[PDB]
């Protein structure tokens, strides 16, 4: 009832900063849990860097639920959304 | 003084009938132009005192109003001969406006209105009355800089901006009754306007106001 | 108007207030035993041509006199209108060295009375302007308006500024541009013009505030703070008055005063 | 009094209880780190030198681009298309500089802050091209005019197919599609500025890139700030 559906959406397809650093901050932390990583890990020890590393290659497996006034959410991909 | 009172009485006719040709009401071309010595010669009489009965009119709306509206009916504009306004002109009014079927009317006094002709101004249904003071018709408020135009939605514009912002009634910014552009527009309770604005950083902007 | 000085000098002084007490220099009571004369020759040619024993003598400034550009005719018609046929008035031309307008109750001890209607006619008797208008002062405007040519020019025209807030009726009065006519108090444009032109009012007032020093601001927090304060329809104080009269929460408000 | 004010998704300013401030943030939904001061040149000027500078005629050789720099000055003289394009693009021009003189800006400013520095895009193109040597342009008036008008189309502020939307997108992108205008003038282009295919796609993207860019970013507390 309140999801909107994906030929509906009318946020804007980009990522916001908060946005940014909301999904860095949790893979981070996740990582830092013992998750699995997604991408290779060559030298870096930093589970922010490798947070980063996978966002640029965009291999979050996280979901924005973003919520309009009304109630109403759209829930975007972390590899759906373009990154600046 | 009798033509500083004359000009002026012709000012705020004129204004009168600009605020009905806003409001949708069909007004002839030939009397939105009319000059001040055709409404003297018309008006005043041989001792220039001013006739306020024979300035009374009836105006019609506009088909293009009529499709645009489905609320507007016939209107009639009537001016008080004398300055003060007792109840028993008021109950007049209401019975005549009520023994000729119009859907909404104008009246203008001069000096002031007593308290008692405004408590029985609910009871006028299903007809609307407005009171007007003639004096705060000598300029035309709209005409100023500072004041954008305000353009009235009609319903079904108004359902598709509530749709559009998946807003409430309550959610939208709000316009006072007693707003002398409101007072103007002949605004009613739960009526949303749309005003056209000049702004600095986009060039055009559209701002909407529901009425309280 | 603007072009030329001499009609804005015109309506300069026909906005302007004034009263009675504005060119009365000294007020009198005399004893008249005659109506047909009277005790002192300096009048006395005046009482002989021109025709309860008191009577209210006044006396003016000459130079206060012409420099609201005021006759005696106008003065007399204005307090002889004012006081109907209740106080016979004799008024002497610019001939009398002494500027005196005589007056005399209406026949039908007075000296309490008498007085009372004296004060009346130093406070309440009103020439003519616009009733609140202290001071006008004549500035001018530089403005740039494009020419035949097309290219931006400046022009200087004549503006009125006046100390004092009465909006409509200065709107209201011929020879006034009154799609122009501005005021610093924004409560008086929303009681006259309405929310927009007070939102639009309170912008630049807020603004010249601000930029009087020299210091800049993004137009889109001001244009945020207009928004917020007029967006029920009237003025919303930044203040405990304003501020917790709204719908919010109470946990929020609480936390403010 | 304006601690509970925050930029939501769909691009209005409310408070806590929803109510909507502004409908759009700062009437054009940018943040306000994103803008610089620049100049419309739309409106200052004389009407002689705005017909020099914009007016292109193709039916007169004088008034007409100069045959040196570009490519294809053989097939432009006498053509009725490309003449007709440029009589709508100077038509759009002068109905520009109508809507700004008369409505926006009435004392005739034309420095004002706005989004995406147009004369910083067009000299690191030049710098980045290497446009110097005099080269004559291979760039047509056609591909100049449809470009220049699927970018002012493609400044997306607000996204839905609702017709309220798009009246406000274009509400909000009007003055910043009259200074682009402004800029990318075919003559400009031509003559003044002498780009070529690769510059003339570059500085598009990079216009439409920096617009998306400089946006206001969804659950901004713009009344604290």
């Amino acid at each position: 009832e309140l999801a909107i559906l994906k030929e509906e959406r009318t946020t804007t397809p980009y990522l916001t900063k908060y946005e940014r650093a909301r999904i860095l901050g949790t893979r981070a932390l996740q990582i830092s849990m013992n998750a699995p990583v997604l991408v290779d890990i060559e030298g870096e020890t930093d589970p922010l860097q490798i947070a980063m590393k996978e966002l640029s290659q965009r291999k979050i497996p996280l979901v924005i639920r973003r919520y309009l006034p009304d109630g109403s959410y759209e829930d975007w991909g972390c590899d759906e959304l373009i990154v600046d | 003084d009798n033509n500083r009172i004359i000009s002026r009485l012709w000012r705020s006719f004129r204004t009168v009938k600009e605020m009905a040709a806003d409001r949708g009401y069909f007004i002839s071309q030939e009397e939105m132009d009319q000059s001040l010595e055709e409404f003297r010669s018309k008006i005043c009489d041989s001792m220039g005192n001013p006739q306020r009965k024979l300035m009374s009119f009836l105006a019609n709306p506009t088909p293009e109003a009529l499709e645009k509206y489905s609320d507007l009916g016939t209107l009639w504009v009537e001016f008080c001969d004398e300055p003060s306004v007792g109840i028993k002109t008021m109950r007049n009014f209401c019975l005549r406006i009520q023994e000729k079927n119009f859907s909404t009317g104008i009246f203008i006094y001069q000096n002031n209105i007593t308290p008692s002709a405004n408590k029985m101004i609910p009871t006028v249904s299903p007809a609307i009355i407005e009171t007007f003071q003639e004096s705060d018709l000598v300029v035309n408020i709209t005409h100023h800089e500072l004041v954008p135009k305000h353009i009235r939605l009609s319903d079904g514009e108004k359902s598709q901006l509530l749709q559009r912002y998946k807003l409430k009634e309550s959610q939208l910014p709000r316009i006072q009754r007693e707003d002398p552009v409101a007072r103007y527009l002949g605004l009613k309770r739960g009526q949303v306007v749309k005003i056209i604005r000049r702004s600095e950083t986009s060039g055009r902007y559209a701002s909407y106001r529901i009425c309280l | 108007i603007a072009l030329d000085i001499e009609k804005a000098k015109v309506i300069q002084s026909s906005i302007e207030y004034t009263t009675l007490k504005n060119v009365t220099s000294a007020t009198e009571i005399y004893y008249d035993p005659d109506p047909t004369s009277t005790v002192i020759e300096e009048d006395f040619d005046t009482v002989e041509a021109y025709f309860s024993p008191w009577l209210l003598r006044l006396e003016l400034d000459r130079a206060r006199m012409l420099d609201k550009q005021l006759t005696m005719n106008q003065v007399a018609d204005k307090i002889s209108e004012v006081f109907s046929d209740d106080l016979f008035v004799m008024w002497s031309e610019d001939n009398a060295d002494k500027l005196i307008i005589r007056c005399r109750v209406i026949r039908d001890e007075e000296d309490q009375m008498l007085k009372r209607i004296e004060a009346h006619m130093l406070d309440l008797i009103a020439l003519r302007g616009i009733p609140g208008i202290s001071k006008v002062y004549m500035v001018k405007h530089k403005v740039s308006v494009p020419d035949e040519s097309g290219e931006y020019k400046n022009e200087e025209l004549w503006a009125l500024e006046t100390d004092g807030i009465n909006l409509a009726e200065v709107m209201a009065v011929p020879g006034v541009d009154s799609s122009r006519t501005y005021s610093n108090s924004f409560v008086e444009i929303l009681s006259v013009l309405g929310i927009e032109a007070t939102r639009s009012s309170l912008y630049k007032e807020i603004l010249n505030v601000i930029a009087f020093d020299g210091s800049y601001v993004n137009y889109r927090h001001m244009a945020l703070l207009v928004d917020v304060m007029t967006s029920r329809g009237y003025l919303m104080a930044i203040t405990r008055h304003g501020i917790n009269r709204a719908d919010t929460g109470a946990l929020m408000r609480c936390s403010f005063e | 009094a304006l601690e509970d004010i925050m930029v939501h998704y769909d691009g209005t300013t409310r408070n806590s209880l929803g109510d909507i401030i502004q409908f759009l943030y700062g009437e054009d939904g940018l943040d306000g780190t994103q803008v610089e001061r620049q100049t419309i040149d739309t409106i200052p000027g004389s009407d002689k030198a705005f017909h020099k500078r914009y007016y292109v005629d193709l039916m007169d050789e004088k008034n007409s681009i100069k045959p040196d720099v570009i490519e294809y000055a053989a097939d432009i003289l006498g053509d009725v298309e490309l003449q007709k394009e440029l009589n709508s693009e100077y038509e759009q021009l002068v109905s520009d500089r109508k809507f700004l003189r008369e409505i926006v800006f009435v004392n005739g400013d034309h420095n004002w802050p706005l989004p995406v520095n147009l004369r910083r895009i067009i000299q690191n193109a030049q710098q980045i091209f290497h446009l110097d040597r005099a080269k004559a342009s291979d760039l047509t008036i056609p591909e100049i005019i449809h470009g220049v008008r699927d970018l002012c189309k493609k400044l997306f502020v607000l996204r839905g197919e609702n017709e309220l939307i798009k009246e406000a997108q274009q509400n909000a992108t009007s003055l910043f599609q009259c200074l682009v205008r402004a800029r990318l003038a075919t003559r400009r282009i031509l003559e003044e500025f002498r780009l070529n295919r690769d510059a003339f796609e570059w500085v598009l993207g990079t216009i439409e890139a920096q617009f998306q860019r400089s946006l206001v970013h969804p659950g901004e507390m713009v009344g604290v700030i």
